[PDB]
């Protein structure tokens, strides 16, 4: 499981801020569990794309 | 970046008008779609190319794929006269670049 | 509702500057940028600008970089635009537009549009 | 690291209307997306990847 989240085998969702500048945006530019998305009450689909590697790890600090 | 629009759509109460804003990458990039009738703020009504906001007719449909992006209102109303602008976000450059505006005519 | 109210516009001279302030509300406008447009009196609508949801990314045209910064203060949910050196052509109705993804560094699209305040530049 | 998992505290896609803040659905035409497990996304995610 350590080993997994190297290979990004581990598709952990990274939490998105809401009150710091990421690299979220709509399901489209996901491309350029490929990406996790959120409906807030007053926006849009935010996504947020799954870290290539160490999503547990990242996700975790 | 230059977003190609045609710059007026003519149709008949009742028929269907299709607004099509193309680019040369158009299809990787995220077209949303503004409503802007005269004298008003524009309205969103298509985003993420596809997916059509709370309140917006569900006459409205949009498109994206390869050098073209589609906007299409289907039974049109008299009252859906307006501009229509795309809008995608070009990476590339990091602007966002909106149409040329289709002034839809509904007879 | 989310809405959106720009202020700071009106007639300014050739060369003068201006500073549109754009109070959000019924959103958490920490969360999302704010854009900034401008629709030329019977044009069509021109990007000018755009402010990430903190204010670390901030984009502009190539038409009005070096004269016109865009800025934001969530604590008073505002967000201004500062246009220096501002032209003859440079008359419009200007808008601010909260965009609409949580935290994005690009302005992908805009959701709720602000009323746009006329601006308007003549000796 | 299980009872962070039982409570639904760490989002894991499992291998459509969306939805610090947890993401509630993961995506992959229209934009589908599956929604997250309330309680032990990793587990369900491990117990599918095995099976």
């Amino acid at each position: 499981l350590v080993l997994l989240d190297y290979q990004g085998m581990l598709p952990v969702c990274p939490l998105i801020p809401g009150s710091s500048t990421t690299s979220t945006g709509p399901c489209r530019t996901c491309m350029t569990p490929s990406c996790c998305c959120t409906k807030p009450s007053d926006g849009n689909c935010t996504c947020i794309p799954i870290p290539s590697s160490w999503a547990f790890g990242k996700f975790l600090w | 970046y230059v977003l190609t629009q045609p710059p007026s759509v003519s149709v008949a109460p009742g028929q269907t008008a299709t607004i099509t804003c193309g680019g040369n990458n158009i299809g990787g990039k995220s077209v949303h779609w503004f409503q802007q009738k005269c004298g008003q703020a524009p309205l969103l009504i298509i985003s993420d190319d596809n997916d059509r906001p709370s309140g917006i007719p569900e006459r409205v449909s949009g498109s994206n794929s390869g050098n073209t992006a589609t906007l299409t209102i289907s039974r049109v109303e008299c009252g859906d006269e307006a501009d229509y602008y795309c809008q995608v976000w070009d990476t590339t450059s990091d602007q966002l670049v909106f149409g040329g505006g289709t002034m839809l005519t509904v007879l | 509702q989310m809405r959106l109210v720009e202020s700071g516009g009106g007639c300014v001279r050739p060369g003068g500057s201006l500073r549109l302030s754009c109070a959000g509300s019924g959103f958490r406008f920490t969360g999302y940028g704010i854009h900034w447009v401008r629709q030329a009196p019977g044009k069509g609508l021109e990007w000018l600008a755009y402010i990430s949801n903190d204010g670390s990314k901030k984009y502009h045209t190539d038409s009005v970089k070096g004269r016109f910064t865009v800025s934001r203060d969530n604590a008073k949910n505002t967000a201004y635009l500062q246009m220096n050196s501002l032209r003859v052509e440079e008359t419009a109705v200007y808008f601010c537009a909260k965009d609409g993804y949580l935290s994005a560094a690009r302005g992908y699209g805009m959701d709720v549009w602000g009323q746009g305040i006329c601006v308007t530049v003549s000796p």
